[PDB]
């Protein structure tokens, strides 16, 4: 599994609130850091407009 | 819960949990056979437990038992948040004592200013992750509508409140969702969304429960 076959893919939110859902549905950066939910890693990429993937569902 | 302390053992004894693999929300039982949660927490698959107080280490109260039936609000709306209530049916009655019991529906919508209990295992940081072993409580008011409304323009339905402070330090957070807001000995509340958690004028929003009374009661019964 090379570099373009591990690729992450890119935090799809359908909330339209300027806020999140508050369950706790981890997901795994590409930044190694665990986000407690799809919704906050969409929240915290449109804030410091950075373009933080999922590597997989689940906790790092 | 952000800015909360330890519940007392028995000051909360109608809390579960819903897992998955790992503790992802909270709820309600109310009644033997019935828990009340958000709807964004549906799962097709859900194990509620009953009597924690500790999720890592077992005290000797706790009940596991799976949902035999999992319906979330049919006008459930995923882009606004609207109808985010859900109803567990468990596969076998919970067994009644001082760690385990139901919490009342509410009779009225809720009143400004009235002192509400919130509860659950989510995170304690409002930076970072700060997941407790020891369940949560915040003692928080409900705030006006108009509160609501200013710090969440055209964004709380009919079916939403606000509950906590505009000063922000004291919130639900990701983990407690569909976990409840008890005001005055009744289920005025279920934990769904905010902006963040514990921020400046972005107070918690919970699902309005008295709005629902109708359609919990019918279900429950279409389903006995």
């Amino acid at each position: 599994p090379g570099y373009l076959d591990s690729l992450g893919r890119e935090a799809k939110c359908y909330s339209e609130l300027n806020g999140c859902t508050k369950i706790y549905d981890p997901v795994c950066g590409t930044d190694g850091n665990t986000y407690p939910n799809e919704c906050v890693l969409c929240f915290e990429n449109r804030k410091r407009q950075t373009s933080i993937l999922i590597q997989k569902s689940g906790p790092c | 819960i952000v800015g909360g302390y330890n519940c007392e053992e028995n000051s909360v004894p109608y809390q579960v949990s819903l897992n998955s693999g790992y503790h992802f929300c909270g709820g309600s039982l109310i009644n033997e056979q019935w828990v009340v949660s958000a709807g964004h927490c549906y799962k097709s698959r859900i194990q509620v437990r009953l009597g924690e107080h500790n999720i890592e280490v077992l005290e000797g109260n706790e009940q596991f038992i799976n949902a035999a039936k999992i319906i979330r609000h049919p006008q459930y709306d995923r882009k606004t948040l609207n109808n985010d209530i859900m109803l567990i049916k468990l596969s076998s009655r919970a067994v009644i004592n001082a760690r385990v019991s139901t919490i009342s529906l509410p009779t009225a919508p809720p009143a400004t200013g009235t002192k509400c209990l919130i509860s659950g295992w989510g995170n304690t940081a409002s930076s970072g992750a700060d997941y407790p072993d020891e369940l949560q409580c915040l003692d928080a008011p409900v705030l006006s509508q108009a509160k609501c409304e200013a710090s969440y323009p055209g964004k709380i339905t009919s079916n939403m409140f606000c509950v906590g402070f505009l000063e922000g330090g004291k919130d639900s957070c990701q983990g407690d969702a569909g976990g409840p807001v008890v005001c005055n000995g009744q289920l005025q509340g279920v934990v769904s969304w905010g902006d963040g958690c514990a921020q400046k004028n972005k107070p918690g929003v919970y699902t309005k429960v008295y709005n629902y009374v109708k359609w919990i009661k019918n279900t429950i019964a279409a389903n006995s």
